[PDB]
């Protein structure tokens, strides 16, 4: 996710 | 050398009838388009028929459009003008004049006072 | 065509003068310009060059960082400013054009100078092996100039240049690139080489050719000349 | 923690998305430049090379450090590192838009303004609009350096902080508003003052009324997808963030870069020959 | 009436006609069946000039085999250094339907002209840094075709009314005038010998003039359309011309006659421009379908093509030293031909 | 009428041009391939030179 | 590096000629030159002499007029002290924006004119050239076609079956005589224009007179017409 935090890690 | 050689002109009767022939040496005749052009005393040439390589497209002026007839012989290196119904106004020298290049639509100077490939011309009477 | 220096005079140490050449009768935008210097009883030193367009510049080692040198093509005038003057910098300074395309002939004219008086490595070296020598007119007389590399260049070109200064004139241009005689020299003149030593020879002297010879090589910057040769007559 | 049951699909979605840019966009360049060794180097032809590069860029700095990240389960290197990867994330994005952008606005003033001779030079292979589309994507992602640092997210991750009232929720409506939003209008705008243009003068028309629907069709399509779900996660609190299809929707954004070049290779009949003869 | 003076032309051209023939003993082609074909003559280009804006219309080399000038339609003369490509001058000019362009023996000196009817000479090497105009030479009533220098004071033309002349250039002064053709000159060449050279005009014909005496030595004539570019054999025996009834021809000085004709059934455009290789043994010529062609000149076989250039080849000629070839076209370049080994 | 002076300036142009002597095709074909043959050596287009010697290499 | 002190100079002299030329190329593109042709009983010469006036050597070969509208630049040539004959010179206008032809529509030399016209609409060279057509002095037509004492159809015996195309517009509130006269004459260049155009050129007949203030506006807006239609064939929307 690009610019923003992705859901998950 | 290039030469064209016109005959068959002189005087006829108004509502007669003549050939002109022009007999041409020297080049591929059936390369060019050919034209008949002539000059009535008081004026400057003015073109009047033309024909293609093949004797397929022709024109005329109007002035004569129903009147006179080109055709050519690519066998024999010769161009032909049967004249018919002549008029007064229809004396003029009349001259044998080939288009400049080979294999081309276009002909500039045919007209012009001093072209080279056009011939000695013969006058015709009426 | 001219070229007429101005500025100059007495100055303390470590003070600053503006030299300015001003160009006249020639296309002085297409030129390049360089400055060379001669102090009073020595031979000439290149100093500054600066292209046409201005795209380069390039300085001596014993100016790099105290002069710098600039040109107004509008104005047709061209200008060296000084700083941190030194004894070392008491000197004669000639504005000279040249100009840099296949068959050009550079450095082929000087102008007349400004005195200036000041208050009190990997270059080539070019040798000329004698200080002066002693000629009658009508002999045939030759110089030599000698250089510790090789002025022969791949593209075929031999870089070496010849002036006469006479003892009343700024220097006049004789011969480029060895053997190319300059458009306004007799033809009495001719040079040759072998691409590290290199001869000027004179077919006929004549009381004008009286003066000091340099040699000069034009292979690499910094620029250098020869001590050179006097003529006595 | 993770399932691998899913995250095996972002693998997989990635890597598919990988091959398609890199191949679709290599193959158009290399054709366009086995023309470009003849003569007739159009202007037409600078702007769909740009655009070409532009989108490799999406493929070897977007996309491929996403998937080499999320193939592993953290972003293992330093914040001096993570910092110019997410910067570098960001530039495919805004220089891949505003190269349609430029090359529509080209078109719009060749033809709208026929007589209007622009007085500045270009080279071959470049031109000043798009330098300045270049330009801008490099300024504008700047801010993902101030974004992102290793953070004691838990031990560590590179992670994204924002001041809470202007939050997330400015930064990303901008993004939205700046790469989504205003070159579709502008493209819009541009190809329906050539319409009119030209049908106040017919096959150019119909041309046109093509390449106009499938361009500002297939242009929102690619993004209206990604940016709806990238704003719902930043304005929702509570939004479904773990579900599936939430999860993929979030990496989709590179889908433009895919089809851009089939379009405008399919409309430069000089391109379209080129393919055709491999 | 003048028929009887015609009669008697005609009679003169039947003698000879007739002595003409009673030469032609046997054919070039039946003495060169001896000699051994040049084969497959194969050129890459070595160089590409570009800077010119619109179609180039003429160029010629100096005599070092390593300057060029080049002349184009948008009114830029320029210079160009052959082996580096850096542009050496460039002259813009009074007009821009510039047609012909020549490069003085020393070097001192560029002629150029056109549609304006004048030819101007540019001064290469003064005490200022730019060139400028020497001369204007006025006279000429139609537009000139093409010039070349005697020496540094003598220049040749030839134009669209139907003559050359001979000018000094100190005084803008005709010092002779050559007339006879009845149509546009279209092509001039020097013999080496320097007290020769020949035209070809808008007549299908070409003359062969002295300089000195002022007067047409001999007229050829075999040809079937406008004569476009003409050119000396190395010896200055021969010389080569071209039409637009797209056929090369090669007439011998001596036997008075046509030697040889090249052309094939496949080509059906004009020759726009010719020129021998240093031994005499290769004849090239551009075509306006912008190929040219390599000609065996002896055997009349078809040897090789140059095959780059997108638009008309306009001009070409070939270095003194017979080192490279440079053939100039209305796409705007130059470009620059050798061999290999 | 001018025009008959024309036609004697070109019946006198005719009368130089046939005054010249002449000679056999033959020998004037023998001399263009004699001439070719003892120059054929030194044409770098007939026979390509080394690339050490060639200006415009590369 | 492997370059002489003096190879570096050189070239760096080259570069600035070649910035030079890319200054100058911007004001070449930015000019669009126009061949103005016609027979002497053409009014071209009133043409360029009021265009001259309102806008804007003793056997000099070629004469220019330059004139601008809305900022845009036109330069205008015509052959001075050329001859007749004119296969060779023509060519080298191969590149020309277009070409204008005036006619005087008075001298049915019409014929003349309709040749002249067939021979530059078919050349090899200047196919792809669009053909700007004045038919002036129209004052003189109407007056002449009014007195009745000369027919067209001495000429042209078409014209007995020729009728008004409904496309006419005697906006004038002419007598539909000349209405008849004019567009008949538009229309014999008008075939020869269709028979062979292949939609790479086209005519652009105008009525005029050598008083009319409006010639330049009509020079401008055909022109306009001929680019724009250049920059649709080369961005491929055509
Ligand atoms: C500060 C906020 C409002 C963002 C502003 C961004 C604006 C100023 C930038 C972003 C991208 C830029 C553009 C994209 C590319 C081109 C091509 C050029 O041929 C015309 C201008 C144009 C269209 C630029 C205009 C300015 C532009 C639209
Ligand atoms: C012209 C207006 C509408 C748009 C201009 C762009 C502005 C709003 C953008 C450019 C850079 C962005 C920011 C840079 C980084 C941070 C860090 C974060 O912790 C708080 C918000 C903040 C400060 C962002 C807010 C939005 C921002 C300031
Ligand atoms: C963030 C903001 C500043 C970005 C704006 C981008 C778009 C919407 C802007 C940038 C340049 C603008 C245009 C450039 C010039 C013209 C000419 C005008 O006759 C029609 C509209 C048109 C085509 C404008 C439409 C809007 C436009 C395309």
């Amino acid at each position: 996710c690009y610019f923003q935090n992705c859901p998950r890690g | 050398q290039v030469q064209l050689q016109e005959s068959g002109g002189g005087l006829v009767q108004p509502g007669g009838s003549l050939r002109l022939s022009c007999a041409a040496s020297g080049f591929t005749f059936s390369n060019y388009k050919m034209n008949w052009v002539r000059q009535a005393p008081g004026k400057g040439l003015e073109w009047v028929s033309d024909i293609s390589q093949s004797g397929a497209s022709i024109s005329y002026t109007g002035s004569v459009k129903g009147r006179f007839t080109i055709s050519r012989d690519n066998a024999k290196n010769t161009l032909y003008l049967q004249m018919n119904s002549l008029k007064p106004e229809d004396t003029a020298v009349y001259y044998c004049a080939r288009c400049p290049a080979p294999f081309t639509r276009d002909c500039f100077d045919v007209t012009s006072t001093t072209y080279a490939y056009r011939g000695q011309g013969t006058q015709v009477t009426v | 065509v001219q070229l007429v220096e101005s500025g100059g005079g007495l100055v303390q140490p470590g003070g600053s003068r503006k030299l300015s050449c001003s160009a006249s009768g020639f296309a002085f935008s297409s030129f390049g310009m360089h400055w060379v210097r001669q102090a009073p009883e020595k031979g000439l030193e290149w100093v500054a060059y600066i292209s046409s367009g201005s795209g380069t510049i390039y300085y001596a080692d014993t100016v790099k960082g105290r002069f710098t040198i600039s040109r107004d093509d509008p104005k047709n005038t061209l200008f060296l400013q000084m700083t941190s003057l030194r004894s070392e910098d008491t000197a004669m300074y000639y504005c000279v054009r040249s100009i840099y395309y296949y068959g050009s002939s550079p450095f082929d004219f000087w102008g007349q100078g400004t005195t200036l008086t000041v208050s009190a490595s990997a270059d080539i070296v070019m040798t000329q092996a004698t200080s002066s020598v002693p000629v009658t007119p009508g002999e045939s007389v030759s110089i030599s100039c000698r250089s510790s590399k090789s002025l022969l260049h791949s593209n075929g070109n031999t870089y070496l240049y010849w002036f006469l200064q006479r003892p009343g004139q700024s220097p006049q241009l004789l011969i480029y690139r060895m053997s190319n005689l300059a458009s306004g020299v007799p033809d009495r003149f001719s040079g040759s080489g072998s691409g590290t030593a290199f001869t000027l020879t004179i077919s006929r002297l004549e009381a004008e050719d009286v003066g000091v010879y340099y040699c000069m090589q034009h292979l690499e910057y910094p620029l250098t000349f020869g001590a050179g040769t006097k003529l006595e007559l | 923690t993770r399932d691998p049951l899913l995250a095996r699909a972002e693998l997989a979605l990635l890597s598919i998305v990988f091959v398609a840019v890199a191949l679709s966009n290599g193959l158009v360049l290399a054709a366009l430049a086995r023309r470009g060794r003849r003569g007739h180097w159009a202007p037409i032809h600078v702007f769909i090379g740009h655009l070409c590069l532009a989108d490799l860029a999406v493929a070897l700095f977007q996309v491929l450090p996403q998937l080499a990240w999320k193939a592993t389960d953290r972003f293992r290197g330093p914040d001096a590192l993570c910092r110019a990867v997410k910067y570098l994330q960001m530039v495919g994005m805004y220089a891949s838009s505003y190269m349609i952008l430029a090359m529509t606005l080209d078109r719009h003033r060749a033809i709208c303004r026929p007589m209007l001779a622009y007085r500045h030079g270009s080279g071959a292979h470049w031109n000043r609009p798009v330098l300045v589309a270049w330009a801008f994507s490099l300024l504008l992602s700047l801010p993902q350096l101030f974004i992102f640092a290793q953070r004691n997210v838990e031990v560590t991750d590179c992670w994204a902080c924002f001041a809470e009232p202007w939050g997330r929720r400015t930064y990303v409506t901008w993004i939205a508003l700046m790469v989504f939003v205003a070159p579709t209008l502008g493209i819009a705008a541009c190809q329906v003052l050539i319409f009119r243009e030209i049908h106040a003068s017919s096959a150019a028309v119909a041309k046109t009324v093509r390449m106009t629907l499938v361009i500002v069709v297939v242009y929102v399509l690619c993004w209206a997808p990604f940016f709806l779900v990238q704003l719902w996660a930043a304005w929702d609190p509570e939004a479904p963030l773990e579900g599936a299809p939430f999860v993929l929707l979030m990496l989709l954004a590179s889908l433009n870069s895919c089809t851009n070049p089939w379009i405008y290779a399919s409309f430069s009949s000089s391109v379209s020959s080129e393919l055709r003869s491999l | 009436e003048l028929d009887q003076l015609r009669q008697e032309a005609e009679q003169l051209k039947n003698q000879i006609r007739d002595a003409r023939k009673a030469c032609a003993d046997a054919t070039l082609s039946q003495i060169t069946n001896n000699i051994d074909p040049v084969g497959r003559i194969q050129m890459r280009t070595r160089r590409t000039l570009r800077g010119h804006l619109a179609k180039i219309y003429a160029m010629h080399w100096g005599t070092d085999s390593r300057l060029l000038v080049s002349a184009s339609q948008d009114g830029k003369l320029i210079i160009w250094d052959s082996y580096t490509t850096n542009k050496v001058h460039a002259i813009p000019l009074r007009s821009s339907w510039v047609m012909t362009c020549a490069y003085a023996p020393s070097g001192n000196y560029v002629a150029c002209g056109g549609l304006d009817n004048i030819c101007s000479i540019y001064n290469l090497k003064t005490r200022e840094g730019n060139v400028r105009v020497s001369r204007e030479l006025a006279g000429h009533t139609g537009y000139l075709s093409c010039c070349r220098f005697l020496d540094d004071n003598q220049i040749v033309t030839s134009s669209g009314d139907t003559t050359c002349a001979l000018w000094d250039i100190e005084t803008g002064q005709q010092t002779t005038t050559f007339t006879g053709h009845t149509g546009d000159v279209m092509s001039l060449s020097l013999a080496p010998d320097t007290r020769l050279f020949v035209s070809g005009a808008c007549d299908a014909s070409a003359k062969l003039w002295d300089v000195r005496e002022g007067m047409c030595r001999q007229t050829f004539t075999g040809h079937e359309s406008d004569i476009n570019a003409i050119c000396f054999f190395p010896n200055g025996n021969a010389f080569a011309t071209g039409s637009d009834d797209a056929t090369c021809r090669l007439f011998d000085l001596r036997a008075d006659q046509e030697l040889m004709t090249y052309s094939h059934d496949n080509i059906i455009c004009g020759i726009t421009s010719v020129s021998f290789s240093k031994s005499g043994r290769l004849l090239l010529a551009g075509y306006d379908d912008f190929n040219c062609n390599v000609w065996d000149a002896l055997k009349a076989d078809r040897a090789g093509v140059l095959a780059g250039h997108d638009n008309r080849v306009s001009c070409l000629g070939v270095t003194d030293d017979g080192m490279a070839v440079a053939t100039g076209s209305w796409d705007s370049f130059l470009k620059i031909w050798n061999g290999s080994s | 009428t001018a025009s008959i002076a024309q036609a004697r300036k070109l019946v006198e142009q005719l009368k130089m041009e046939a005054n010249i002597d002449r000679i056999k095709v033959s020998k004037a074909a023998a001399d263009l391939m004699a001439y070719c043959e003892a120059h054929a050596k030194e044409d770098p287009l007939l026979t390509p030179v080394p690339a050490s010697e060639n200006p415009f290499r590369e | 590096c492997t370059l002489s002190a003096e190879d570096k100079a050189a070239v760096e002299r080259s570069k600035m000629i070649e910035k030079q030329l890319q200054k100058d190329k911007q004001v070449y593109r930015a000019t669009h030159r126009l061949l103005l042709l016609g027979a002497d009983n053409s009014g071209k010469s009133t043409i360029v002499k009021q265009m001259r006036i309102y806008h804007v050597v003793k056997t000099s070969g070629i004469f220019e007029t330059k004139f601008q509208v809305d900022k845009v630049n036109f330069h205008m040539f015509d052959v001075g002290a050329q001859r007749d004959e004119r296969r060779k010179w023509i060519q080298c206008f191969n590149d020309v924006t277009a070409i204008i032809f005036v006619v005087d529509s008075s001298d049915y030399r019409l014929q003349e004119a309709l040749n002249d016209f067939k021979s530059i609409w078919n050349n090899r060279w200047l196919r792809t050239i669009s053909v700007i057509l004045f038919l002036n002095k129209q004052d003189l037509l109407a007056e002449k076609v009014l007195a009745g004492k000369s027919k067209i159809e001495d000429y042209f015996p078409e014209f007995a079956r020729y009728t008004t195309p409904e496309d006419a517009t005697p906006e004038p509130g002419e007598d539909p005589r000349v209405t008849r006269a004019k567009y008949f004459i538009r229309d014999e260049f008008l075939r020869i224009s269709t028979a062979s155009g292949d939609g790479r050129h086209y005519c652009y007949p105008h009525f005029t007179c050598s008083v009319d203030t409006e010639n330049a506006r009509r020079i401008f807006n055909d022109c306009r017409d001929i680019i724009q239609r250049m920059h649709l064939r080369q961005y491929e929307l055509l």
